[PDB]
């Protein structure tokens, strides 16, 4: 077809500028979070160190300890699972709470809120940012509120936001990768802005497709990236959908009515730690330091052991390196007088490296969770000491549970607002099985 | 965390009745439980007094 | 319907 | 492919491969039996009804850990490294213990390797004066390799399920700490238990 | 046009299967390595040949199997039955039906 | 200044401003003023928040 396009550059720049600054301002934080996640995923060696170890013949061995602490924190959060509840401010409002406590609960069982909360907590432990979308979905009885989980690498926010729930954030959005056929089926009007994206980006791989190497997007399975962004305009919150080539949905007011009857951003995001540069990081960062000392000192102590240092007399008619390699072998031989070869001592180096490795292991074990909440500790200690260490670790983990609680409360509030916005009388009767709940239909 | 609101309600009834401070009648208690023979127990407890 | 999932029936694990 | 990985048919049987595929297009879910040759079952809407009354994929699957590259793995990957280190250090210590390093004077009319093999045997002999052959010390290497192996054993013990949860004391504690250690192990395995519970719930709903 | 549609659908299905198989090659290889390691196959062919040439027997000390068995036994001991709960009291009997069905 | 601290190369399309909200107690009482380095947003007026 003709498809007259390429209207102007100003419109495209104004459309993609917010995503551009979101990508640019959080490059270091995203790289650090990706490194922490890779450390959690049994990837604690760089390419250069692995190449050097392969060159020297030493295998690369990783003693992963971050995963144990992250699993302990996640299990602690799982064991403290709670249910949504509405409490009446005054006795005459009691029945009103008895409505909401039901309705919200239904949503938390319709969307499997437990699993989404669990993965949100996992990302909070690892990357320090959780994003939950409170939207709508089609059901048999009508439209129902729906809870969706946004991956840390598929969600961008206002870099200038300082609060941990993003009260002051000007905008936030989600990147979604969709097949071209599905995109055309879902939005046939915006066929002129859906452009193939086959080339992978190496400078910024955070918002690309999860499988980096995909040799099927040429013609077989074409994939595109679409950004859904909600931004606080002077009039109010506005929602838009766009791509790198244009606007899928032109800037329009947000369709999700908020708590106070005004359009609101459905995305609820929480963070664990914020630095002086507004970079958000999780607890895994604290374990990044010692973990390397667990690995590197492991390698060096192994290198000092399978190799020997020898001084060779110049009268020897053999290569020094060959003689050293022969003497390093358990069944090696040498032909010569006593003084031709002298083995220098290197046991002190290995012993010192082993002691430093043990010290680093103790430090990481005490670091973060006290290692007793995971039932590991250090041994040779009484039960009362174990309980005291577990209580101390639980106290040190109060902020994590507080973040989870705040995210849950925000999600429940958005769920109640969406229920008031979209539920009808028939849905109220079908779900709650109470006639009086028809009083609660709509916001008036 | 409770599977249903009725389960938490029954647990609260247990907590109130164990102390013995308030008198909880058994009919409402059975009605709030999760027993399969609940209609039979309710009918047997709510049956009218004997003509004697 | 009469008994749909998450509307009238909740599926969980018991003893 | 076939599990036995033999496929002799010298013929014994005839094995064929089919693929069931459930795929969600724009309008809904479809199911198809196919091979590379053709369609055993033509693409049709899925004959299984989901929660919402629409066709849905009957397969319910779960995974334990997901990588940044959409890679899925279990708990064995953590213990892969320590097991390799244990085996390698064990083999190195075995090689070091049973072998000796000898420096032989150039005035010996025998092969150096043969002399080393003779001196490595418990009942070996050598002919010559005092300075002909010298035995280099290698016990430090074996002892330190054994220490590294013990450290790797401790690491692999502390890596996976708790030893106390697994029935191993390793320290002979007072017994009260065993319950807390088991509670910690349960906390660690809570993620795995939740995965199993979610899979069971999905199966029951289906 | 039935033949063309069937050919296109078959090509799409085969392509989908091939893409799924190819994109998970490293993950499948790692999972197979872990499974073999659990099944006493913790030694490579080259290292086994080197040990055989050296005359040193290949000895395997397996500790992964113990942890896997402990986890599986824990999961077995925390077995639970399916159960249906009613959202409202009027649904009670209905839930019972599911409890008698599933 | 701005917390991200990328004014040197970024924030060209995103214009940012700084406003100082100052409450000062002179002899008459507490007064409140919104201001900047260039002018006054709210002229010096008595504090609109009533004390105890």
């Amino acid at each position: 077809m003709t498809s007259q396009e390429d209207y102007t550059l100003e419109a495209l720049t104004a459309a993609v500028r917010r995503f551009e600054e979101s990508e640019d301002a959080t490059t270091e934080a995203r790289a650090a979070a990706e490194r922490d996640r890779d450390y959690y995923d049994e990837k604690q060696w760089t390419a250069a160190e692995k190449a050097a170890l392969e060159r020297r013949g030493q295998p690369a061995i990783t003693f992963n300890r971050i995963k144990r602490k992250v699993n302990a924190l996640t299990g602690i959060e799982k064991q403290t699972r709670k249910d949504p509840r509405a409490f009446p401010r005054n006795p005459d409002d009691e029945e009103s709470a008895q409505a909401a406590t039901d309705a919200i609960r239904y949503v938390c069982e319709d969307s499997r809120w437990d699993d989404k909360r669990s993965e949100a907590a996992k990302e909070l432990a690892i990357e320090g940012t959780c994003a939950i979308m409170v939207g709508v979905k089609q059901a048999k009885g009508g439209i129902d509120p729906d809870i969706r989980r946004i991956a840390w690498d598929r969600f961008y926010y206002d870099p200038h936001a300082t609060a941990f729930d993003f009260e002051d954030a000007c905008y936030m959005g989600v990147v979604v990768w969709m097949d071209l056929d599905k995109a055309k089926a879902k939005y046939p009007q915006a066929e002129d802005v859906l452009i193939e994206t086959w080339r992978q980006a190496q400078q910024s791989e955070t918002y690309d497709d999860k499988p980096k190497h995909r040799l099927w997007a040429d013609y077989r399975r074409r994939r595109v990236r679409i950004c859904e962004e909600y931004y606080l305009d002077g009039e109010g919150w506005k929602f838009c959908m766009f791509t790198k080539a244009g606007f899928i949905v032109p800037p329009m007011p947000s369709p999700y009515i908020g708590e106070d009857g005004e359009p609101e951003c459905p995305i609820k995001a929480v963070s664990l730690y914020i630095d002086r540069d507004n970079n958000r990081y999780g607890e895994v960062r604290t374990m990044i330091g010692p973990q390397d000392e667990i690995n590197k000192r492991r390698s060096k102590a192994l290198h000092l052991i399978n190799s020997r240092q020898v001084r060779v007399s110049p009268n020897v008619q053999m290569d020094a390196q060959s003689v050293r390699k022969e003497l390093s072998k358990p069944d090696g031989v040498f032909v010569g007088d006593s003084g031709e070869v002298e083995i220098l001592p290197t046991q002190d180096m290995a012993s010192a490296n082993l002691a430093m490795l043990q010290e680093a292991k103790n430090e990481i074990d005490l670091l973060g969770p006290n290692a007793a909440l995971g039932g590991k500790a250090e041994g040779q200690m009484s039960g009362r000491a174990i309980l005291a260490q577990q209580q101390g670790g639980m106290t040190e983990a109060a902020t994590y549970l507080d973040r989870i609680r705040a995210l849950s409360i925000a999600v429940y509030r958005s769920v109640w607002a969406r229920i008031r916005q979209v539920w009808t009388g028939e849905r109220w009767v079908r779900v709650t099985d109470n006639e009086r709940n028809l009083r609660f239909v709509g916001l008036n | 965390d409770a599977p249903t609101i009725a389960a938490e309600e029954f647990e609260q009834l247990m907590k109130l009745a164990s102390t013995g401070i308030v008198p909880i009648p058994p009919d409402v208690l059975i009605e709030a439980s999760s027993l399969r023979n609940k209609p039979k127990l309710l009918e047997m407890l709510k049956q009218g007094p004997s003509q004697e | 319907a009469v008994a749909e999932l998450d509307v009238d029936i909740l599926v969980d694990e018991g003893l």
